[PDB]
C-alpha cells in the first residue's frame, strides 16, 4: 500500500514495511519510500528490485542533471525520465510508482504505472492495498487540506491496507514535502503491529547441539616474518 | 566523412619527449594561480575569478567545481577543457562506482578515474591533451582528508599543500615556510588568503576570489532530515560576504 | 468516449474522464485532451502508455517543425501521428483524433484508427463508448453549427456515451479552438446525467 | 495496464 | 603557408581558401540566371555548343526537385547534379514525414546545411557550383542562390558564371523600373535578353537558350520548361533587343 | 525443470551480541539423487562471509565472480570490503542479469570492522535487499527455516548460546526438507576470531 | 603543382588535377568512334595488341540486348562501370519490366564517377566510354567522361588521334544521320570516319572492332572475318 | 496468424525424345474453389533451348523462373557468351533452390 | 609548422586554429549588442544588404531558437545556420528527455561543450561564430550567455560583440557605473529597445533608419523579432526627445 | 586529407629499429632508477623518486610500486599514467586466470600478457608505444621467486639481479660485481640500496626519497608475504644498513 | 522475485 496526498503548502507520502515471496512475509520492516533527490521522494509498489533499480538510475541521473544545469531538480523531470525508461521495457520492469517533491515550480504529485503511463492527482494510491487506501481517501479527503491533515489521511489510508489487505502490513512510512522546508522522512511513523512477547524461552542448554568437528578460520591476510 | 585521425597526434621526439604533453603544460603555466592547502580537520582549494570583461557576471562561472559531496575540483590552463572534465569526472564518479559499491568513491579512486581520462587524450587517435592541471580535495571515512594534483599527462601526486599556473613556483615557496603538520582549517583559509594575494594584481575581495573547503559534514546542506547515517556535504563554497570577514583578520 | 467536431468558428474537442485497469477505475478525472501544439491538440484511446508516448514525440516534433518552418498545418500533425502509428502498429493500441484550427483551413478533423490509416471529417468519434452514440450523432450533426450548439451536441452526445459504456464516465472535458484562442470547457455528472 |  | 592545401583549415585571416579556390571553378562556368516575378520565378542557362555533333535541346541542365523547386547551377556539372540529387532526398523525407512538399527556404536551408558541411572536415572536397533554386510554396514565390561555402540569400534577380556582372547589371535595372513587380510570362522574355546580353563574355562559341518557370498563374506552381512557341518568341525578343 | 530448487540447500544468518553467525547444509543433488556431501555453500571475502543457495552451477560461479571483484576492490581500495558495501555489489552484480538471472538465494553476514556493529542481509535471485536486524534464510527449507527462526530466536545472544539456536533452527528445519541435510556448517563471527563447527545430523 | 596529391584538393584557379590526369589516361588509349542516323547506332573501336604474339585488347562491351559501350583508356575501370551499367539496365527489367533509358543510364554513370572526385582515398576512373543504345526514344549516343560530364552527340570519337575522327563526322553530319534502313552504309561512314585517325597502321582482319544497335537489331558485336567486308 | 504459402493447383509434364523433349502443362490458374485465370502461362522459354516449368505455389514458381532467367543472362556476360548446357542449368537450379532451403520455393520444377 | 593547421599544442600552448576562427567572426562586419530590462531582455544587430537584387526580408543573423530562448551570430551565415539548426534540435530532445523547457545558460554551455570538442578532436574544424543566447529564463530571469570558438561562455548584466565591440562595451560600462544596477530600470520593452539602439547610436557615432537595424526581443515565455514598422516607431520614439 | 599529419608511430627506420620504440626507451633512461634483486629465500624492490618536495604527501604516494596480486608485484620507469594502465589490464589478467582455472597466475604467463600488450602498439594501430619499463617481482610453485622486465618493444627477459630507468650501465656493472647465488634477502636489501647509494644524481640517499618492496617465504609456515615499505620503515632500514 |  503506497498513496500521495496533497496539501495546501507542499506533498506527503506513505507507504506500508511489508515485502513478499508468495504467501511468505520475506522482510517484515523494509522501505519503500525512495529518495530520488533531497526534495523529490516517490513511494515504489511491484517487483521489489525493480522499483529500488529504477529510482536509483533516475535519481543518479537527475543529479547528474543537476550537477550540468546549477538548478536543483524538477518532479517533472524525474517523471518523464521515469515513464520513457519504462515504457522502452513495455512493462517487463514492473515498477508501480508515486513521485512526489517540491521543486522551484511548486508541490507535484504524479503515479507512474509499469508500462509507462502517467497521471496527476491531489490523492493517489497504488499496490495489492490501492483499493482500501482509495476507499478511505475516496471518504475523507477534501480541498484545502492542512499538513497536520494530510498526514492523518496518508497514514490512515495506510492502515486501512495494512489491515484490510494480506499484500500489506507491519509499520507506516511517511515522508513530508513542503515547499520552502527540508523534506523530513518520519521512518516507522506509526509501529501498529507490535508482537505480543512470547510464553516460553527457546534458550537451549549449552551442548544440547551434537558437534562432529571444530576449527579456527582465518580470515587475516598472509603474515610477516 | 568520418574521423580518418585514427592515428596518435602525441608521439615520442628523438630526446624521448612528449610535445603535445609539454606543451599543455606551457599552457597550464600562462593560466591564473590556483593553490590547495590540507589542514588536520579540512583541505581548502582557492583560485582568482579573473574576469574577461566587467559586464561579464563572474558568479555566473564556477572554477571551483564539487565532483561529489565530498570531493571539490580547482584548476590552471583553459577552462573549457576543465569543464567537460567536471561533467566526465561527475559521471564516472556515478557510473564506474556509486551505481556499482551504492557509495561515493574515495578521493584517490575517482582521481585515478580522471587522470586515465586525461592518459587516453594523450595516446587514443586524433586527439590533443587535455590543456589543464587539476587541484582535486576530498574526504572518505577510510582515508580521511587529502589533496591531490593531475597534469596533462595523466600523472597524479599528493600534497600537503601546493599551487599550479602562473605563480606557481613563488606560491610553494611560500606555503613551505607556513605549512606544519598541526594546522587547523581556519589557520590554512588564512595562509591560503595570503598566498593568493601574491599573485593577484587588481581587486582583491570575495568577489574577485572563489575559495572552497573540505570539512565538517554541513547537515544544513543536504535537503533532508530523517536519516541519521546521512549527515549532509563536506564540500562547501565560501560566501563572497565569508571571504571579506576574513580579510579584516588578514 | 471521444469525439472531435468542426463548426462555423473553428473545432472542439471533447472526451470523457475515467481510466479503467479491468473494472477498477484507476483515475476519474483523467485529462484525455492533450496539446500538441498550440492550437493542434488530440483526442486519446486505447492504450494510455501507448497514446502518451506517440503524443509525446508529436509534441516533440511539431515543436522542431515550429523552430525550423513556423506554425505547422493540422494536416502535418494528423501525418506525423499516422507515421508513428502506421510504422509501429504491431506494438501499438492507439486509437488518436487530431484537431487543430488554422486561420486558412479553419477547423478540421482528422482521426487514425489501430491500422494507423487517416481520414479527414466534418467530426469523428472514437473509444469503446462511440459505438453506443453512432446513430445519435449522425442523425443530430449538422455543418457550420455555433459554438452553442455544437457544445450541446458533445455534451448530449458524450452524455449518451457514458450512459451505457461502463468503461465510460466521469466529467465531460472539452477544448474550444477558434481563432480568439484556447477555451477549457468542464461538465459534471449533475449537470450532463439530467439531459 | 490503464485504458474511452 | 600550407593553409590553402587543406580544405576547413583557417588561414591567419579567417578564411577557408579551398572553398575560395571552389569559387573560382564557379567563376569559370557558364551563365545562370534566375528572376522572381509578381506570382512565381523563372530560371533561365547558357548551353556551348562546343561542336555541330551536340543533339540540340537533348542535354537539358535546369533539373526539377520535387514537382514545384527549379534548380540551375554553374561550375561543375556533375557537383550540381550531386547536389540536386541530395536535393531530392531532403525533399522527399520532408513530404513522406510532414505530408505538405517540402517549402522553398526549408529546402534552401536542407542543401545550406549539406554544402556547409563539406567545409567541416579535410576528408571531403568542397562544391564547385553556384545553384540558383526556387519555386512557389503556400506562402507564394521565392528565389535563392547557394555558394561553395554554404551561404544562401533570397533574391529578386539572381546570376552566376562567367558573364554574372553582365547579367547582374541588367537585373538591376528591372528591379528599378519594374517597383510594382515583373509578370511571368514578360520574366521569360527578359530572362532570355539577360542571357543573350551575358554571352559577349563566351562569344567565341556559338550557344543554345534553355528556359524553365514556376507561375501560380502559368503553371498551376509547378516547374515547366518552356518549350516550342514561346521559347521561340523569348529568343525573337532577344535576338531584337541585341540588334 | 524450476531451477532454484534441482540441487537443493538451505543457508541461515542470525545476529547476537557483538557476534553474528551463519550455517548451512551440505547436501547437494539431482532432484532425488543424493550425489555429494561435501558441498559448502558459505564463502568468505576478508571478513565478509557470503551464503548462497540454488543452482549450483550458479553458486560456484557466484562465489569465483565474488572473489574476483572483492580481489580488485582490496587491490584499489587498499582495505578490504565491508559487509555493508559488499551488501550493495552483490545486489548491483545480480540486477545487471534483470531478464537472465543467477537462480541463487544469496545471504551477506559479518562485523563491520570500525562500528563494530554485527549485519546479515539477504537478497531474491535479481538483487533486491532484506536487511533484517533478527535473521535471514534462503533455500529450499525457507518456509521450514522461518518457522524454526521465529520462535527459537530472541535478541542480544552470546556467541555459544546463538550457535545452539541457529544450529537447532538449521538441523531441524533440513529434516523437514527431502533435498536439505547430508550434513551441515555453522560459522560463529566475532570482531576478530571465527569458529566453524561441522553438526552431528541424520544422513537421509 | 602541390594540388595534384588526391581528388579532395582544388587549384588556386579551380582545377581538379587528379581528375585531368585522369582525362589523361584516355588520350594515351586506342581510337574509338561512335555514329548514329534516326534508326541504328554504330561503335567503330581500334584494338590495340601488345606485340605479334599477344591478341588485340577488346574495346566494346554488351550492357543489355538495345545498349552497350566502347572503352578508351583504363580497361579494368570500363569493366566495373560497364558491370554496374549492366545491373542497373537488369534492375529496370525486373523491378518495372522497362529497357532503361540511355538518358538514364548516362545521369547513373555520371553519379557514380562523381562520387570519386570529392571523397578523401578513392580515385577518379581512368577510362572515357561512347554508350549507343535503341529505347522508346529511338537510336543515342553518350560520350562519358571520368569527370562525370555525359553529353549525347550525332557522332563523336575518344583516345589517340580522335579529333581527325570528329572533324570528319562535324563535315559528314547532315549525310551520315539520313541513312536510315542501311546498317551496312551506317559502319561504312563509321570505318570511313576512323580511318581519319589512322597513322602507319591500317585496318585489318583482327585489329577492327564494331558494333550496331537499331530498331529490329539487338546489340551485337563484329569481330574477326565478320567485319572482313568492312576492310 | 499470416500463412505465406498458397496452391494455385495446375500440372506439368517432360517427355524426352531422341532428338527432341517436350515441357506441357495447364494453363488454369486456381485459389481455393475460385478460377483465378483460364490462360496463364506456366511454360517458359529461358533462351540457350531450355524450357522451364515452376508448379505449385505461382509466386514462388514466378519468383524461381525469373532469378534462373535471369542466371541465364549473366552466364553469357561473364563466360563470353557461352551457351548454357541443361546439365549446367540443372545444377544451377539445384543452388537456386537449396538457397531458400529452410523458407522453401513450394514449387516442382522440371526443365 | 601543421600545428597551425589541425587543432594541436603549439610550443607556446597555443591553439592558432581556434584564434584564426575569433578572426574568421567579424568578417561580415556587423556589430551586435544585448541589454537586460526588468522583465525582458532585448538584442539589436547591424543589418547591411549591399546587393540590391537580395530580397531583404531573408537577410537575418538572429534567430529563434525555442519559444522562450533568442540567439543572435557574429561571423559567416553558414557557420551561424550551423550552429542555430543544432541549438534548435538540441532545445527540442531537451524538452522531450527532461519535460521542461531548456534554459538560457544551460543551452549556451551545450553549445560552449560542442565548441570546446572541435578545439580538441583533430577531424572538426571549430566554427567562426560567437553565439549570443538571450531569454527572459523562470528562475534566473533577464538572461544574456555568449558562446565563442574557443568553447569559453559566461553571463552578462549586457554585452556586444563585433568589429567596434569595445567602443560599444565602454559605452555601457559607463552607464552601469553611473546607475549601480546590473540592468535598465524600465517597465516596458519598448523603451529597452529604446534604449538599447540610443547607445548603439552613441558608440558607433552612426544614425540608423528602419531597414539598417534587426531587433529581437525576449519576454516571459516568448522571444519574437520586431518589423520593419516596429523599429520605425522605435526610431521616431527616441528622435521626438 | 588526414594522411599528411600521420607521425606513422609503428613503421621501421632503414637501420631495422623502431623509431617511436627507440625514442621511448630515451625517454625511460631518465626515469627514477628501480633496481629488482632475486635471493634464494625472496625478492627485493628497490626504487628512486624524482626529485620530490618538502611539501608531498610521502606515507599516501605510489608511482614506482605496485601491486598486480598477492604474489606477484611491478617497479615502474616511464610516464606514470601509462604504467597505470598497463597495471590494471595485468590485475585484470590475474583474476581472469584466477576464476578459469582456480590456481593464482603464474608469474611468466602474466609478464608474457603485458609484453604481447606492447608488442601491439609498435605493429599496429598507428598510436604511441607505452614509456614505461616493468620490473616484475613474483611467487609461483613451479619457478618459486623470479625477476622479469618488460619494455616499450615488448621484449622481456628473466634476471637474477637488474636496473630500469637511469644510470643502468653504472648500476648493472655495480650488481654484477657484488652479486652472489647462494645470496640472501638481507643482503640483497643492502646491495640493492648500496647500489642506489652510488648511482643515484641527488647529493644524498634518504628515506623521503625511496620507495622499497620485499617479497619473502618469510610468512608463517608454506606461504609467501608482500610488505611495500611505511616512509618509517625505509628510515629504519637505512640507517640499520649504515647510509644515513 | 520480492514483491504493498
Ligand atoms: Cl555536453
Ligand atoms: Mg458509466
Ligand atoms: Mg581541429
Amino acid at each position: 500500500t503506497i498513496v500521495g496526498v496533497k496539501f495546501n503548502n507542499g506533498v506527503v507520502i506513505a507507504a506500508d514495511t511489508r515485502s513478499t515471496q508468495g504467501p511468505i512475509v520475506a522482510d517484515k520492516n523494509c522501505a519503500k519510500l525512495h529518495r530520488i533527490s533531497p526534495k523529490i521522494w516517490c513511494a515504489g509498489a511491484g517487483t521489489a528490485a525493480d522499483t529500488e533499480a529504477v529510482t536509483q538510475l533516475i535519481g543518479s541521473n537527475i543529479e547528474l542533471h543537476s550537477l550540468y544545469t546549477s538548478r536543483e531538480p524538477r518532479v517533472v523531470s524525474a517523471l518523464q525520465m521515469l515513464k520513457q525508461h519504462l515504457f522502452k521495457y513495455q512493462g517487463h520492469i514492473g515498477a508501480y510508482l508515486i513521485v512526489a517533491g517540491v521543486d522551484p515550480t511548486g508541490s507535484h504529485l504524479f503515479s507512474i504505472h509499469a508500462h509507462g503511463s502517467t497521471d496527476v492527482g491531489y490523492y493517489l494510491s497504488l499496490g495489492s492495498g490501492s483499493l482500501a487506501a482509495m476507499a478511505v481517501l475516496e471518504s475523507h479527503w477534501k480541498q484545502d487540506l492542512t499538513k497536520e491533515e494530510a498526514i492523518k489521511l496518508a497514514s490512515d489510508a495506510i492502515q486501512a491496507g495494512i489491515w484490510n489487505d494480506l499484500g500489506s502490513g507491519s509499520n507506516v512510512d511517511v515522508c513530508v514535502m513542503e515547499i520552502g522546508k527540508d523534506a523530513e522522512y518520519l521512518r516507522n511513523y506509526l509501529t501498529p503491529n507490535v508482537r505480543e512477547e512470547k510464553q516460553k524461552s527457546y534458550k537451549f542448554p549449552r551442548g544440547t547441539t551434537a558437534v562432529l568437528k571444530e576449527s579456527i578460520v582465518n580470515i587475516c591476510d598472509i603474515q610477516e616474518e | 566523412m568520418t574521423d580518418r585521425y585514427s592515428f596518435s597526434l602525441t608521439t615520442f621526439s628523438p630526446s624521448g619527449k612528449l610535445g603535445q604533453i609539454d606543451y599543455a603544460l606551457t599552457a597550464v603555466k600562462q593560466g591564473v594561480t590556483s593553490l590547495g592547502i590540507k589542514a588536520t580537520n579540512g583541505v581548502v582549494i582557492a583560485t582568482e575569478k579573473k574576469s574577461s570583461s566587467p559586464l561579464a557576471m563572474s558568479e555566473t562561472l564556477s572554477k571551483v567545481s564539487l565532483l561529489t559531496p565530498d570531493i571539490g575540483a580547482v584548476y590552471s590552463g583553459m577552462g573549457p577543457d576543465y569543464r567537460v572534465l567536471v561533467d566526465k569526472s561527475r559521471k564516472v564518479a556515478h557510473t564506474s562506482y556509486k551505481r556499482i559499491y551504492g557509495e561515493y568513491p574515495p578521493t584517490k579512486l575517482l582521481v585515478s578515474e580522471v587522470a586515465k581520462i586525461m592518459q587516453e587524450a594523450t595516446q587514443s587517435g586524433g586527439v590533443r591533451p587535455f590543456g589543464v592541471s587539476l587541484l582535486i580535495a576530498g574526504h572518505d571515512e577510510f582515508n580521511g582528508f587529502s589533496l591531490y594534483q593531475v597534469d596533462p599527462s595523466g600523472s597524479y601526486f599528493p600534497w600537503k599543500a601546493t599551487a599550479i599556473g602562473k605563480g606557481s613556483v613563488a606560491a610553494k615557496t611560500f606555503l613551505e615556510k607556513r605549512w606544519n603538520d598541526e594546522l587547523e582549517l581556519e589557520d590554512a583559509i588564512h595562509i591560503a588568503l595570503l598566498t593568493l594575494k601574491e599573485s593577484v594584481e587588481g581587486e582583491f575581495n570575495g568577489d574577485t576570489i572563489e575559495l572552497a573547503i573540505i570539512g565538517d559534514e554541513n547537515p544544513d546542506l543536504l535537503g533532508y532530515t530523517g536519516i541519521p547515517t546521512d549527515k549532509g556535504p563536506r564540500f562547501r563554497k565560501l560566501t563572497s560576504q565569508e571571504i571579506n570577514d576574513r580579510l579584516e583578520a588578514l | 468516449s471521444i469525439m472531435a467536431v468542426t463548426f462555423k468558428d473553428g473545432v472542439i474537442l471533447g472526451a470523457d474522464s475515467r481510466t479503467t485497469t479491468g473494472a477498477y477505475i484507476a483515475n476519474r478525472v483523467t485529462d484525455k485532451l492533450t496539446r500538441v501544439h498550440d492550437k493542434i491538440w488530440c483526442c486519446r484511446s486505447g492504450s494510455a502508455a501507448d497514446t502518451q508516448a506517440i503524443a509525446d514525440i508529436v509534441q516533440y516534433h511539431l515543436e522542431l517543425y515550429t523552430s525550423q518552418y513556423g506554425t505547422p498545418s493540422t494536416e502535418t500533425a494528423a501525418s506525423v501521428f499516422k507515421e508513428l502509428c502506421y510504422e509501429n502498429k504491431d506494438n501499438l493500441t492507439a486509437g488518436i483524433i487530431v484537431a487543430g484550427y488554422d486561420d486558412k483551413n479553419k477547423g478540421e478533423v482528422y482521426t487514425i484508427p489501430l491500422g494507423g490509416s487517416v481520414h479527414k471529417l466534418p467530426y469523428a468519434i472514437a473509444g469503446s463508448g462511440s459505438t453506443f452514440i453512432y446513430g445519435y450523432c449522425d442523425k443530430n450533426f449538422r455543418e457550420n453549427m455555433s459554438k452553442e450548439e455544437t457544445v450541446d451536441f458533445i455534451k448530449h452526445s458524450l452524455s449518451q456515451a457514458i450512459k451505457w459504456d461502463g468503461s465510460s464516465g466521469g466529467v465531460i472535458r472539452m477544448v474550444v479552438l477558434t481563432a480568439a484562442g484556447v477555451e477549457r470547457l468542464i461538465f459534471y455528472p449533475d449537470e450532463y446525467e439530467q439531459l | 495496464x490503464a485504458y474511452x | 603557408t600550407g593553409y590553402d592545401l587543406s580544405n576547413s583549415v583557417f588561414s591567419p585571416d579567417g578564411r577557408n581558401f579551398q572553398v575560395e579556390y571552389a569559387v573560382k571553378a564557379v567563376e569559370n562556368g557558364t551563365t545562370s540566371i534566375g528572376i522572381k516575378c509578381n506570382d512565381g520565378v523563372v530560371f533561365a542557362v547558357e548551353k556551348l555548343i562546343t561542336s555541330k555533333l551536340l543533339v540540340p535541346q537533348k542535354n537539358v541542365k535546369i533539373q526539377v526537385v520535387d514537382r514545384h523547386i527549379g534548380c540551375v547551377y554553374s561550375g561543375l556539372i556533375p557537383d550540381g547534379r550531386h547536389l540536386v540529387n541530395r536535393g531530392r532526398e531532403e525533399a522527399a523525407s520532408f513530404k513522406k514525414l510532414y505530408k505538405t512538399p517540402i517549402p522553398i527556404p526549408a529546402f534552401a536551408d536542407r542543401l545550406g546545411q549539406y554544402v556547409q558541411a563539406h567545409t567541416l572536415y579535410n576528408s571531403v572536397r568542397p562544391f564547385g557550383v553556384s545553384t540558383i533554386f526556387g519555386g512557389v510554396d503556400k506562402n507564394g514565390a521565392h528565389l535563392y542562390m547557394l555558394e561553395p561555402s554554404g551561404s544562401y540569400w533570397g533574391y529578386k534577380g539572381a546570376a552566376t558564371g562567367k558573364g554574372r556582372q553582365s547579367a547582374k547589371a541588367e537585373l538591376e535595372k528591372l528591379v528599378d523600373h519594374h517597383p510594382e513587380g515583373l509578370s511571368a510570362r514578360e520574366a521569360v522574355k527578359q530572362a532570355a535578353k539577360i542571357i543573350y546580353l551575358a554571352h559577349e563574355d563566351n562569344k567565341e562559341k556559338d550557344f543554345e537558350l534553355e528556359i524553365s518557370w514556376c507561375s501560380l498563374s502559368e503553371t498551376n506552381g509547378l516547374h515547366k520548361f518552356v518549350k516550342g512557341d514561346l521559347l521561340q518568341e523569348a529568343i525573337d525578343f532577344a535576338q531584337k533587343e541585341i540588334n | 525443470s524450476d531451477p532454484s530448487s534441482i540441487n537443493g540447500g538451505i543457508v541461515v544468518a542470525m545476529t547476537g551480541k557483538d557476534c553474528v553467525a551463519i550455517a548451512c547444509d551440505l547436501r547437494l543433488g539431482s532432484q532425488s539423487l543424493g550425489v555429494s556431501n561435501k558441498f559448502e555453500k558459505i564463502f568468505h571475502y576478508g571478513h565478509v562471509f557470503l551464503g548462497i543457495t540454488g543452482l549450483a552451477t550458479d553458486v560456484t560461479t557466484l562465489n569465483e565472480m565474488f572473489r574476483y571483484k572483492t580481489n580488485l576492490y582490496k587491490l584499489k581500495e587498499e582495505r578490504a570490503i565491508e559487509p555493508e558495501t559488499f551488501t550493495q555489489l552483490v545486489s548491483s552484480s545480480l540486477y545487471e542479469r534483470r531478464f537472465g538471472p543467477y537462480f541463487v538465494g544469496p545471504v551477506v553476514a559479518g562485523i563491520n570492522s570500525k562500528s563494530g556493529k554485527p549485519f546479515i542481509a539477504g537478497f531474491d535471485l535479481i538483487g533486491c535487499i532484506d536487511e533484517a536486524k533478527d535473521f535471514i534464510v534462503s533455500g529450499t527449507a525457507s518456509d521450514q527455516l522461518f518457522g524454526m527462526c521465529e520462535s527459537l530466536y530472541e535478541p542480544n545472544l552470546e556467541p555459544e548460546d546463538l550457535f545452539e539456536t541457529i544450529s537447532q533452527a538449521l538441523l531441524n528445519a533440513a529434516d523437514r526438507d527431502a533435498l536439505s541435510g547430508w550434513g551441515a556448517v555453522v560459522y560463529i563471527i566475532k570482531k576478530d576470531e571465527v569458529v566453524k563447527r561441522y553438526l552431528k545430523m541424520r544422513q537421509d | 603543382n602541390n594540388y595534384d596529391g588526391d581528388t579532395v584538393t582544388f587549384s588556386p584557379t579551380g582545377r581538379l588535377f587528379q581528375v585531368e590526369y585522369a582525362l589523361e589516361a584516355i588520350k594515351q588509349g586506342s581510337v574509338t568512334v561512335g555514329l548514329r542516323s534516326n534508326t541504328h547506332a554504330v561503335l567503330v573501336a581500334l584494338k590495340r595488341n601488345a606485340d605479334e604474339l599477344s591478341s588485340y585488347q577488346k574495346k566494346i562491351i554488351k550492357c543489355d540486348e538495345h545498349m552497350g559501350l566502347s572503352l578508351a583508356g583504363l580497361a579494368p575501370d570500363a569493366r566495373v562501370l560497364s558491370n554496374y551499367l549492366r545491373q542497373q539496365c537488369n534492375y529496370s527489367s525486373l523491378v518495372f519490366n522497362r529497357k532503361l533509358a540511355v538518358e538514364r543510364a548516362g545521369h547513373l554513370l555520371c553519379d557514380k564517377a562523381q562520387k570519386n572526385t570529392q571523397s578523401y582515398g578513392g580515385r577518379p576512373y581512368g577510362v572515357g566510354l561512347l554508350i549507343i543504345g535503341y529505347d522508346k526514344s529511338g537510336a543515342h549516343l553518350l560520350e562519358f567522361q571520368p569527370s562525370g560530364n555525359v553529353t549525347e552527340l550525332y557522332g563523336t570519337a575518344i583516345g589517340a588521334r580522335s579529333q581527325g575522327a570528329k572533324t570528319y563526322l562535324e563535315r559528314t553530319l547532315d549525310t551520315f544521320i539520313k541513312i536510315d534502313g542501311n546498317p551496312d552504309e551506317l559502319i561504312k561512314a563509321g570505318v570511313e570516319a576512323i580511318s581519319q585517325s589512322l597513322r602507319d597502321e591500317s585496318l585489318t582482319v583482327d585489329n577492327l572492332s564494331i558494333a550496331i544497335v537499331g530498331k529490329d537489331t539487338p546489340f551485337t558485336i563484329y569481330d574477326g572475318e565478320a567485319v572482313a567486308k568492312y576492310i | 496468424q499470416f500463412n505465406p504459402y498458397g496452391d494455385n493447383g495446375g500440372t506439368i509434364l517432360g517427355i524426352a525424345g531422341e532428338d527432341f523433349a517436350v515441357l506441357a502443362g495447364d494453363t488454369r490458374n486456381i485459389t481455393d474453389y475460385s478460377i483465378n485465370s483460364r490462360y496463364e502461362p506456366k511454360v517458359f522459354d529461358c533462351g540457350d533451348n531450355i524450357v522451364m516449368s515452376a508448379n505449385g505455389f505461382a509466386a514462388d514458381g514466378d519468383a524461381l523462373v525469373k532469378r534462373f532467367k535471369n542466371s541465364v543472362k549473366w552466364y553469357h556476360f561473364d563466360h563470353n557468351d557461352k551457351k548454357l548446357s541443361i546439365n549446367s542449368a540443372a545444377r544451377n537450379i539445384q543452388h537456386l533452390l537449396y538457397g531458400k532451403r529452410f523458407f522453401p520455393y513450394y514449387v516442382h520444377t522440371i526443365i | 609548422g601543421y600545428d597551425r593547421h589541425i587543432t594541436i599544442f603549439s610550443p607556446e600552448g597555443r591553439l592558432y586554429q581556434v584564434e584564426y576562427a575569433f578572426k574568421a567572426t567579424n568578417q561580415t562586419n556587423i556589430n551586435s549588442l544585448a541589454v537586460r530590462g526588468k522583465d525582458c531582455t532585448v538584442v539589436i544587430s547591424q543589418k547591411k544588404v549591399p546587393d540590391k537584387l537580395l530580397d531583404p526580408t531573408t537577410v537575418s543573423y538572429i534567430f529563434c531558437i525555442s519559444r522562450t530562448i533568442g540567439m543572435v551570430v557574429n561571423g559567416p551565415i553558414p557557420d551561424a545556420r550551423n550552429a542555430a539548426l543544432r541549438a534548435k534540435a538540441e532545445a527540442a530532445e531537451f524538452r522531450y528527455k527532461y519535460g521542461y523547457d531548456m534554459p538560457c545558460d544551460v543551452l549556451a554551455k551545450r553549445m560552449a561543450n560542442l565548441s570546446q570538442i572541435y578545439t580538441q578532436r583533430a577531424y572538426m574544424r571549430p566554427l567562426g561564430v560567437i553565439l549570443t543566447f538571450v531569454s527572459v529564463d523562470e528562475e534566473l530571469g533577464p538572461s544574456i550567455y555568449k558562446t565563442d570558438p574557443a568553447g569559453y561562455y559566461v553571463g552578462y548584466k549586457a554585452t556586444a560583440t563585433g568589429p567596434k565591440q569595445q567602443e560599444i562595451t565602454t559605452n555601457l560600462e559607463n552607464h552601469f557605473k553611473k546607475s549601480k544596477i546590473d540592468h535598465i530600470n524600465e517597465e516596458s520593452w519598448e523603451k529597452v529597445v529604446e534604449f538599447a539602439i540610443t547607445h548603439m547610436i552613441d558608440a558607433l557615432g552612426t544614425e540608423f533608419s528602419k531597414n539598417d537595424l534587426e531587433v529581437g526581443v525576449a519576454t516571459k515565455d516568448k522571444f519574437f523579432t520586431l518589423s520593419a514598422e516596429n523599429i520605425e516607431e522605435r526610431l521616431v520614439a527616441i528622435a521626438e526627445q | 586529407g588526414s594522411r599528411r599529419y600521420d607521425s606513422r608511430t609503428t613503421i621501421f627506420s632503414p637501420e631495422g629499429r623502431l623509431y617511436q620504440v627507440e625514442y621511448a626507451l630515451e625517454s625511460i633512461s631518465h626515469a627514477g632508477t628501480a633496481i629488482g634483486i632475486m635471493a634464494s629465500d625472496g625478492i627485493v624492490l628497490a626504487a628512486e623518486r624524482k626529485v620530490t618536495s618538502t611539501l608531498l604527501e610521502q606515507d599516501t604516494s605510489t608511482e614506482k610500486l605496485y601491486k598486480l596480486n598477492d604474489k606477484i608485484a611491478v617497479a615502474v620507469a616511464g610516464l606514470t599514467a601509462d604504467a597505470e594502465i598497463l597495471i590494471n589490464t595485468a590485475r585484470i589478467h590475474a583474476q581472469n586466470y584466477l576464476k578459469t582455472y582456480n590456481e593464482d597466475i603464474p608469474v611468466e604467463i602474466l609478464v608474457r600478457r603485458l609484453s604481447d600488450i606492447k608488442q601491439g602498439y609498435t605493429q599496429h594501430g598507428g598510436l604511441r608505444p607505452f614509456g614505461v619499463s616493468f620490473i616484475y617481482a613474483g611467487y609461483d610453485d613451479r619457478y618459486g621467486y623470479q625477476l622479469y622486465t618488460s619494455n616499450p618493444s615488448g621484449n622481456y627477459t628473466g634476471w637474477k639481479a637488474i636496473s630500469v630507468g637511469a644510470n643502468t650501465s653504472a648500476a648493472q656493472t655495480l650488481l654484477q660485481m657484488d652479486y652472489k647465488d647462494d645470496m640472501k634477502v638481507d643482503d640483497a636489501i643492502e646491495l640493492a640500496l648500496k647500489t642506489l647509494s652510488k648511482t643515484t644524481d641527488s647529493s644524498a640517499l634518504t628515506y623521503d626519497r625511496l620507495e622499497f618492496a620485499t617479497i619473502r617465504k618469510g610468512a608463517n609456515d608454506g606461504e609467501v608475504y608482500q610488505k611495500i615499505f611505511k616512509p618509517q620503515e625505509i628510515k629504519d632500514i637505512l640507517v640499520k644498513t649504515g647510509i644515513t
